[PDB]
DNA sequence: ATCAATATCCACCTGCAGATTCTACCAAAAGTGTATTTGGAAACTGCTCCATCAAAAGGCATGTTCAGCGGAATTCCGCTGAACATGCCTTTTGATGGAGCAGTTTCCAAATACACTTTTGGTAGAATCTGCAGGTGGATATTGAT
DNA sequence: ATCAATATCCACCTGCAGATTCTACCAAAAGTGTATTTGGAAACTGCTCCATCAAAAGGCATGTTCAGCGGAATTCCGCTGAACATGCCTTTTGATGGAGCAGTTTCCAAATACACTTTTGGTAGAATCTGCAGGTGGATATTGAT
């Protein structure tokens, strides 16, 4: 069992509900698999980035917050 | 002593936001004696306008707490404040909505 | 152990006037002091942009108030800059 | 026996409301942790996570695919269809400017 | 007939001629007095008695031209999407909801 | 010492020059209402520009709209341009 | 007296970045010696990738000066370029493109 | 005073060393300009949140690394580090 | 339209996680008084370029006519997702060593600052050079009738 | 598939606008050389909280079944593209007055740099307090079969 399948249809169909989403293609579960990859590689190397610089080997919730602001994505509630 | 802040009849820290300012400089610059005073009004009147409709979202939901939901509730419930407001609320969900063709059964 | 600033008193002061009776939980306390946070930063931002694009060294009340108009939407611009006029007045006028 | 069955569609609603009613984290959580660990591998190794910093990401990210499934259906209806497909997810990423 | 049917180009011919002509060139489409007028009202309609560097006026009319082409290839996908060739408001009103713009 | 009233210069955006900008962005076909949305998002995007780069001139106390002053409005709105300044 | 450019090896003016860097400073700011340096070739090196595409593009025209549309064709046509650069090229045009399903 | 900076002279060097008999009009040097001034504020600014972040006043070559490895998509920042790196030793090899 | 199976709702209830009121210590704020420093406003004014008016002509907008074919409505059928209930494997929760993240103090390599001398990019301006816009013409597509 | 009608592509060709090549100059830039200052790497360390591990909880994988969705097919009205006639208004070229921007210089209200004193927000450990999540029950609504 590969992680990226961790992220099972149940927890993909309940994002789409949240979502107002009535109906499901099958192929939408691999799919949204690949673009939680992309979205989680943009911002962990961007956090890691911070990390490396800091000297640490712990990924903080700072470095997690300036990473997703830099991308336009900014999160509250966690610091900063 | 007084104190700026209590000098200029607000509630947000006068002398810290001009603290502040004085790092988000240009090498060598300056920051104008009531520039702080302006910015902590600011920030007082924004809060103000947040905590007043997130402060009323709780009440009809009789409840004495205001929560992240609340704030959500708030925030993408008024035109102007989402706009302001392009963060993710950690924890405050989204606004009920169904588009109307997929409420059906139709006729 | 280091100091860490938080708005969160002052945010809880504006809210004690503008509902007396409500509280506010942990995790809204943390979201409305990252939002006062990245509001200041954004203004303060703008504004020495301003004083910079002016050749200028001194951010002044009226730069925050330009910067004010460029961020916040018309009705929030209207009175936040209000708001401004209002504090700096009874500010010059004491001892 | 005991022969009651919902049509397809009525359950579909009632969790569409009960997801928008409510605010919590809906991927399980040491899945993602998983997840976010083996990525991070790739790019720094012996990696240690705090705690709120893995919830961070597990909330930015549940935020982020709700509000594309929101386009997504958008997609779909436009379409005049009511079941998303991969090229509504498509459309939806193209048009946003991130393109994959 | 006598000098037969007057040849006629078949409906989108000249239309795909077109895209092909625009798609390689670099030139302002819209007409540049009308889209000065355009300006100066607006303008005026916010603060009035202002002068504007000639230059002002073309960098508003690059910005303009560039953000109005990228908005009907987004469009233009919109349609496609649902099976047509033809672009309709509801494909530019769905390529800003998803933009996340609005008016 | 004159004058002269500007008055529904929108149109001006005449349907010829939106087909060019349509065909440049790839478009085919082309539905009658387009025309008058377009118009509609122009004036917005305009007036969105225009009303920030009038409040840089006003800031700095000038009566001349500078092309800086469109292209920092520009970039204040994530639209950023090349070729005048950015 | 050997200039910092020329002690660095580059073309880029670190001198005047140095300086750049110390009025960007933010108060109590310092910026380091080799801080300067370190730009200066960061610039230097994406204008000549940008310069070595785009005079390329000048090149299959049968032609001598680098335009807007050909830094327009470099840009748009490399994955990482157009990723880095979302800024509007004035004079540039679009790349060339139309949906199969158009045709 | 009225003297206005500008890197065209330096953007012509580079372009004489990788297209010897290319030249450039004045309306692309305009835009090769504004490039350089945009992506030079961009790493700036990286910078300095970096170091603010860190609790450090200093930009030092470090933070400018980050700053590009931040802002530069995958292959870009490989040889622009490098290229980076290869002017500051041989910059701190003269002293 | 009549049942029957279930979901939903609301009044009420209570335990404990999260909130709060309390005391105290202190590094760092924040305010006052006094002295030096300087940015930028006020004023004079040189000098660019913005509004404007003039005239001439053809590129291009407008308005119409006509019919091709695209959009949208309907019909219909195969198949794909929704619902469901059986069956156990993975997540969640609460308890515990030790890894790093922070706090602390040391002390020099590095960065500021100021004085002298030197090298240079910007710019003003008469000026001789040249790439290419855009017009011309004929060779090779491409298109659409038949 | 031939074939008449246009469109397009392409390479040659040429007057000039935009470019590349000096001449003379000058404030500001940029580097050499001492003097003074200090940020933060470097080493040591105490204790938070991160990884891990056992047991208790509960959501997921599975296979069947068929309702109803998506899309293929078919029809057809009416709207949009193509072509054409007519002529207007944008473009082009030039000159003109002068609004307003921008350079230079003087001088003070406003801003900074200490020194000194006093209040305060943040943090620690604790005691008692409480809003509300989550569970009940029973009334009523909803949904789907007949
Ligand atoms: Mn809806
Ligand atoms: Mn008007
Ligand atoms: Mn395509
Ligand atoms: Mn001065
Ligand atoms: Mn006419
Ligand atoms: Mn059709
Ligand atoms: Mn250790
Ligand atoms: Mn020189
Ligand atoms: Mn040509
Ligand atoms: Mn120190
Ligand atoms: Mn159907
Ligand atoms: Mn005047
Ligand atoms: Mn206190
Ligand atoms: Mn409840
Ligand atoms: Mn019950």
């Amino acid at each position: 069992r590969d992680n990226i399948q961790g992220i099972t249809k149940p927890a993909i169909r309940r994002l789409a509900r949240r979502g107002g989403v009535k109906r499901i293609s099958g192929l939408i579960y691999e799919e949204t698999r690949g673009v939680l990859k992309v979205f989680l590689e943009n911002v962990i190397r961007d956090a890691v980035t911070y990390t490396e610089h800091a000297k640490r080997k712990t990924v903080t919730a700072m470095d997690v917050v300036y990473a997703l602001k830099r991308q336009g994505r900014t999160l509250y509630g966690f610091g900063g | 002593a007084v104190s700026r802040s209590q000098r200029a009849g607000l509630q947000f820290p006068v002398g810290r936001i001009h603290r502040h300012l004085k790092s988000r400089t240009t090498s060598h610059g300056r920051v104008g004696a009531t520039a702080a005073v302006y910015s902590a009004a600011i920030l007082e009147y924004l809060t103000a306008e947040v905590l007043e409709l997130a402060g009323n979202a709780s009440k009809d939901l009789k409840v004495k707490r205001i929560t992240p939901r609340h704030l959500q509730l708030a925030i993408r419930g008024d035109e102007e404040l989402d706009s302001l407001i392009k963060a993710t609320i950690a924890g405050g969900g989204v606004i009920p909505h169904i588009h109307k063709s997929l409420i059906g059964k139709k006729g | 152990k280091t100091r860490k600033e938080s708005y969160a008193i002052y945010v809880y002061k504006v809210l004690k006037q503008v509902h007396p009776d409500t509280g506010i939980s942990s995790k809204a306390m943390s979201i409305m002091n990252s939002f006062v946070n990245d509001v200041f930063e954004r203004i303060a931002g703008e504004a020495s942009r301003l004083a910079h694009y002016n050749k200028r060294s001194t951010i002044t009340s009226r730069e925050i108030q330009t910067a004010v108009r460029l961020l916040l939407p018309g009705e929030l611009a209207k009175h936040a800059v209000s708001e401004g006029t209002k504090a700096v007045t009874k500010y010059t006028s004491a001892k | 026996k005991k022969p009651h069955r919902y049509r397809p569609g009525t359950v579909a609603l009632r969790e569409i409301r009960r997801y928008q009613k409510s605010t919590e984290l809906l991927i399980r959580k040491l899945p993602f942790q998983r997840l976010v660990r083996e990525i991070a591998q790739d790019f720094k190794t012996d990696l240690r996570f705090q705690s709120s910093a893995v919830m961070a990401l597990q909330e930015a990210s549940e935020a982020y695919l709700v509000a594309l499934f929101e386009d997504t259906n958008l997609c779909a209806i436009h379409a005049k269809r009511v079941t998303i497909m991969p090229k509504d997810i498509q459309l939806a990423r193209r048009i946003r400017g991130e393109r994959a």
